[PDB]
């Protein structure tokens, strides 16, 4: 009956100048297609399935992607559908092929786009004149095919790296469109525009999280290949801010297009210019996001010779926001190979500043990491500098003193947690016990003689009080939780979670009590 | 008293601490220098070393030693201390 | 912004949502910011309606934006739910101890997926203490390698008042209490004092003080010193006033700060 329908609003419509969709879909769905190419053949009428019959697309090409295909069943669809992208005004039909940027998701993604495709083309071409076009489709694909999930040393399941390959065929032939113009017509800018806007965003979504030996070398190379194809390329190179640091890591770590580049070679040059893009690198939180940063990161700080990195340098907001950014993965990031990592990239930075930059960098992340452990790397570090800072300074003098305000300042002195706060206080009472070792009194090359009054007064006393008040409290919290226990009348293990704190406290007495045996002795 | 803690609802944020490779009693890296032999002109003793004991955390020898002077234990866990 | 405002205003049926889902196609990240802060505060507070639903709505944005656009929404659900067992394991832990003579609870965050920052300066009171020493302790034995940062400018609690002519019980914020309690000793410290004890930086203690004296509770020797303009200094006097009288017995003291 259907069938009956369609013509009914053919014949109808057909003298002239939406159920017609739906008389469509129904013709289409279980029943006779045949029927359908026998209205659409001997040409009649042009005009409405010129202005119309595109509305029958989806529900075609549902029948296709839906169909399970591999089958002689479909190319009598695929006949209709070619005739429709023959007959069909063309401003009207992309959007209905732009349904795919709804129509489907997850893995079934794939299988849409690479359907369409070509399609897209012949439309487009069909009409020379729009750009604005180009731009839609372009924006759309991509925003679809940003959502798939970017695989590592996998055959892919939800097709994102043949939509890649697929993307740069249909892209290809839009910007060699480009290459070669007389004209500096409009229609040519929005053109590029568009084009290079699309370039950013494949820059940014699908190259950032990627991983490398390589299709998405491919991808990258034949990007950035446009991106020379257009105007403004590469080198010359907010929110961009994104795929500007894919481009990097691209271009100096895979080497790719590294050639037009310019020599430069001083590994400082370069490390100044990449230091921004490490730190939208290590902002992130993807696990493969992060690790690139790290890479590039590393890879930068490779090449430098130990203490080069100039004070100056930490002027420059990334120098300082970089350590931090790695402080931050360290402490907060899941995957513990990161985290060591991390921690080894910030050695490495350390180590390349020159004195006074350690100096700073240092006294920065004692008051910003927050953190008691990476604070007592930091005082390990001190102590390095204090040791080498002497044969022939910023680790000697008051310069030190006013650093050794920092570590020795005790928050809530008296009454501080001595059981977080256990690692940074046994760094900083070691420190302690190298100074009053390293130097005497009456030569005096360090710091403290001066401040070992003040020192004892802010410092070693109130950590006596606070080690007494600690013990008191804990030994007594268990005693009476046995009470308490025992009044009652799982098994008392319980307690032993508080056992181990009065340890960590009888540690620390005893390096302190060792301090203090020195500070007499060598007095 | 005047006042007195009926309910206390509290907020904590969890991160993860930093592991490196320390003699715990001093503190510098194992398979480096216990600190004393650090600040130490060279000496016979400057060559302290590494010990194990059996509750398999590890030690400058030069540090442990001092630790055992005084307790009879291990400074870590408890456990009277033999070595391995 | 206020495409996402709507939602937790509405949250504070899955039908009244996908009506929205229709309108999330339209910028979703900066979206997903202000949506995640959305989420946080009607976390950290309780509340939120039916919690089933914020699943539902993280579930429907999972297939829609992908993983890493989710991922911290649901890291702070199941840290919520991480928190709950964690209670629960704590209450049965210190069973067989001298049981805590408060009633306590505790949400632990992943510190990475939460907005909430930076802490403060505080001076954590003893009466505050044995909870605090019992669970720190606690943490370490469920894991080691972790370290625990706690937000007393997110925590609330309820003080039980005695030296009133009235039994009260004051629903206040930590900084609150830490004050509050600084005046079982004394009937009168000076803001210096005050800052050198509970260690709030003053920028923070005058702001809250302007709270606890527009509450009946601290006094002035002013009386007729405008609290809502006079701007108190390092040797003003913060008097206890016992002559306090309340229609209501529960009273919470907890105010948006201005
Ligand atoms: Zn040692
Ligand atoms: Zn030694």
């Amino acid at each position: 009956m259907a069938v009956e329908e369609l013509q009914s609003i053919i014949k109808r419509c057909q003298i002239l100048e939406g159920l017609f969709q739906l008389a469509g879909q129904r013709c289409i769905e279980e029943g006779h297609t045949d029927q359908l190419l026998e209205i659409i053949q001997n040409e009649k009428n042009k005009v409405i399935i010129k202005n119309m019959g595109w509305n029958l697309v989806g529900p075609v090409v549902r029948c296709l992607l839906c169909k399970d295909k591999e089958d002689s069943k479909r190319k009598v669809y695929f006949l209709i559908f070619d005739l429709l992208v023959k007959l069909c005004n063309p401003k009207e039909l992309l959007l209905g092929l732009l349904e795919l940027i709804e129509e489907p998701s997850g893995k079934q993604i794939s299988q849409s786009i690479l359907l369409l495709l070509q399609p897209l083309q012949t439309v487009i071409q069909k009409l020379h004149n729009k750009a604005y076009s180009i731009g839609l489709a372009l924006s759309t694909l991509w925003n679809q095919l940003s959502l798939l999930p970017v695989p590592y040393s996998k055959m892919d399941d939800y097709g994102l790296c043949q939509c890649c390959k697929a993307l740069i065929e249909f892209t290809k032939p839009f910007v060699e469109e480009v290459i070669d113009n007389k004209e500096n017509s409009l229609e040519n800018e929005k053109l590029k525009d568009e084009l290079l806007k699309f370039c950013f965003k494949s820059l940014k979504c699908p190259l950032l999280t990627a991983q490398f030996f390589d299709p998405f070398r491919y991808f990258a190379s034949e990007i950035i290949g446009f991106l020379s194809a257009i105007g403004h390329p590469f080198p010359k190179m907010k929110q961009l801010a994104d795929s500007m640091a894919s481009l990097a890591y691209l271009v100096f770590v895979q080497g790719i297009h590294i050639d037009q580049l310019p020599m430069v070679l001083s590994p400082l040059y370069l490390l100044q210019f990449n230091m921004g893009h490490i730190e939208v690198f290590l902002q992130r939180t993807e696990e493969s996001v992060i690790s690139k940063g790290l890479e590039l990161l590393e890879n930068s700080l490779l090449r430098i010779e130990d203490n080069s990195l100039l004070y100056q340098y930490l002027e420059i907001k990334s120098f300082l926001t970089v350590p931090q950014g790695l402080v931050k993965v360290m402490t907060l990031c899941p995957i513990e190979t990161l985290r060591k990592k991390s921690l080894a990239m910030l050695q490495l930075y350390i180590n390349k500043l020159d004195s006074q930059g350690k100096y700073t960098l240092f006294r920065c992340l004692l008051n910003t990491s927050n953190h008691s452990g990476v604070e007592a790397f930091i005082i390990q570090n001190i102590k390095n500098q204090i040791d080498m800072s002497l044969k022939r300074k910023w680790f000697t003098g008051p310069q030190l003193i006013s650093l050794l305000d920092l570590v020795l300042f005790l928050p809530e002195g008296a009454e501080t947690d001595l059981l977080q706060n256990s690692d940074r206080i046994m760094a900083s009472l070691n420190l302690l016990r190298y100074l009053v070792i390293k130097d005497n009194e009456n030569d005096n090359q360090t710091g403290l003689w001066t401040e070992l009054g003040n020192i004892e007064n802010n410092f070693l006393k109130p950590l006596h009080i606070g080690l007494n008040m600690s013990k008191a409290h804990y030994e007594a919290e268990i005693k009476n939780s046995q009470e308490a226990q025992k009044s009652k009348d799982p098994p008392e293990m319980q307690l032993k979670v508080l056992h181990s704190a009065l340890f960590t406290f009888d540690l620390i007495e005893s390096v302190l009590a060792r301090v203090e045996e020195l500070i007499e002795i060598k007095t | 008293k005047r006042f007195e803690v009926k309910k206390w609802n509290a907020v904590a944020l969890w991160a993860w601490d930093i592991v490196v490779d320390n003699c715990a009693i001093c503190r510098n890296h194992i398979m480096d220098l216990c600190i004393e032999c650090q600040a130490n002109q060279a000496s016979a003793t400057s060559e302290c070393t590494v010990a194990w004991g059996v509750c398999n955390h590890a030690f400058h020898f030069h540090c442990i030693s001092r630790w055992l002077k005084t307790r009879q234990v291990c400074p870590l866990d408890n456990r009277e201390w033999e070595f391995q | 912004e206020e495409l996402a405002r709507y939602c937790d205003s509405l949250l504070k049926l899955e039908d009244t949502l996908n009506q929205v889902m229709e309108k999330f196609k339209k910028d979703k990240d900066v979206f997903q910011k202000f949506y995640a802060k959305m989420l946080a505060k009607r976390l950290v507070h309780q509340n939120s309606a039916s919690d089933d639903a914020e699943a539902s709505m993280i579930s429907k944005l999972k297939q829609a934006c992908g993983f890493e656009y989710t991922s911290k929404l649901q890291r702070m659900f199941q840290d919520i739910g991480v928190s709950k067992d964690l209670n629960e394991q704590f209450k049965k832990h210190l069973t067989n101890s001298e049981p805590l003579d408060l009633d306590f609870s505790i949400q632990v965050l992943s510190s990475g997926s939460w907005p909430f920052q930076q802490s403060c300066t505080f001076a954590l009171p003893s009466e505050l203490e044995r909870s605090y020493q019992r669970f720190t302790a606690f943490y370490a034995s469920r894991h080691s390698g972790r370290k625990l940062t706690w937000l007393y400018q997110l925590s609330k609690g309820e003080l039980v008042t005695n030296c009133f002519k009235n039994r009260y019980t004051l629903q206040a914020s930590t900084f609150q209490m830490a004050i509050l309690l600084q005046y079982n000793t004394e009937d009168a410290y000076t803001v210096q004092q005050l800052t050198d004890s509970t260690q709030i930086k003053m920028d923070i203690l005058a702001q809250v003080l302007q709270i606890l004296l527009k509450s009946k509770l601290l006094v002035l020797e002013d009386e007729n010193a405008n609290v809502d303009e006079v701007e108190l200094k390092p040797d003003t006097l913060i008097k206890l006033y016992l002559g306090y009288k309340n229609k209501k017995l529960r009273v919470n003291i907890n105010v948006p700060m201005k």
